[PDB]
């Protein structure tokens, strides 16, 4: 639900950052995604290249 | 710990190659047991029955010919016959190399 | 016309009844190209080198088959299947038999770049490269979903009939040949 809120305001972020606070797998969490947006059929942006980039060098 | 948790797909993990002897050694069970991935999985201790499985489905890619020919020369089934035969052979094959 | 290529068929998936109930540790214990897991699992596997196959056949009788080319290719398996319970001595007969999936793929010989795709057909287009390479397209006629790939290739899945596989490939071509 996060990742989803995020993306709708653009917000930089990856699913590992997340992932490793839920305790989650990349099986379990990447196929209840699906199952979520494709059950409520929502639209949702793409991870625009330059977006992460930014955050992403700030941290060097 | 840092923010920089590198994520990619894991379950290709690194499995022991099959050895010559033991694809041999598989074909020689489908001829005398059939394609009973189970049985042969227990016959195969080392190999559980989805790596059977897989074998089977990468044997089949162009040694299909091999299957049928080794499921048409039938032989009597024993268990214990087939546990000597394997470890004898691998001890063999170690003792050349 | 599409640009001199139509799509071919990667698997078939079918139904059929024997019409009987079946003791499947038998099944497994006579059957050389069977196996099963009475401890865990409801049906037993079989397979047969040609029409290369798998059946899963289910103690209440019903029965799944798989991996042939065509509808008659997994109806011959099927048959086969029939009398190979029949031989094991059961009174199995062919009924029924339908198929219930297909699957095609093609190719059209020049790169596609999924992101287009996805910013213009959202409300069936999927595109998440972290999680699969492939753009997932949901077509609704007919009811089909088309795997894509910047390679130019497609594959296509869902459908009963092969005019389904067809009628989607030649739906899809005005749209990727943008």
């Amino acid at each position: 639900c996060v990742l989803i809120t995020c993306r709708q305001h653009n917000w930089p972020l990856t699913m590992g950052a997340i992932c490793t606070l839920l305790y989650a797998d990349l099986d379990v969490f990447s196929s209840t995604y699906m199952q979520i947006v494709k059950l409520l059929g929502l639209d949702v942006p793409s991870l625009c290249l330059a977006e992460l980039v930014k955050t992403y060098c700030s941290s060097f | 710990g840092s923010t920089t948790t590198y994520s990619s797909f894991r379950k290709n993990y690194y499995s022991k190659p099959w050895s010559n002897k033991e694809t041999d050694m598989f074909f020689l069970a489908i001829s005398m047991v059939g394609t009973d991935f189970s049985m042969i999985g227990q016959l195969f201790p080392h190999r559980a029955r989805i790596e059977i499985k897989n074998k089977f489905k990468r044997e089949e890619k162009t040694n299909g010919w091999r299957i049928d020919k080794a499921f048409q020369e039938k032989r009597p089934f024993d268990f214990d016959f087939f546990a000597h035969l394997l470890q004898k052979v691998l001890a063999e094959e170690e003792k050349r190399k | 016309g599409p640009s001199g290529i139509v799509p071919q068929l990667q698997n078939i998936v079918s139904t059929v009844n024997l019409g009987c109930k079946l003791d499947l540790k038998t099944i497994a214990l006579r059957a050389r190209n069977a196996e099963y897991n009475p401890k865990r699992f409801a049906a037993v596997i079989m397979r047969i080198r040609e029409p290369r196959t798998t059946a899963l056949i289910f103690s209440s009788g019903k029965m799944v088959c798989t991996g042939a080319k065509s509808e008659e290719q997994s109806r011959l398996a099927a048959r086969k299947y029939a009398r190979v319970v029949q031989k094991l001595g059961f009174p199995a007969k062919f009924l029924d038999f339908k198929i219930q999936n297909m699957v095609g793929s093609c190719d059209v010989k020049f790169p596609i770049r999924l992101e287009g795709l996805v910013l213009t057909h959202q409300q069936f287009s999927s595109y998440e490269p972290e999680l699969f390479p492939g753009l997932i397209y949901r077509m609704i006629k007919p009811r089909i979903v088309l795997l894509i790939f910047v390679s130019g290739k497609v594959v296509l899945t869902g459908a009963k009939v092969r005019a389904e596989i067809y009628e989607a490939f030649e739906n899809i071509y005005p749209i990727l040949k943008g």
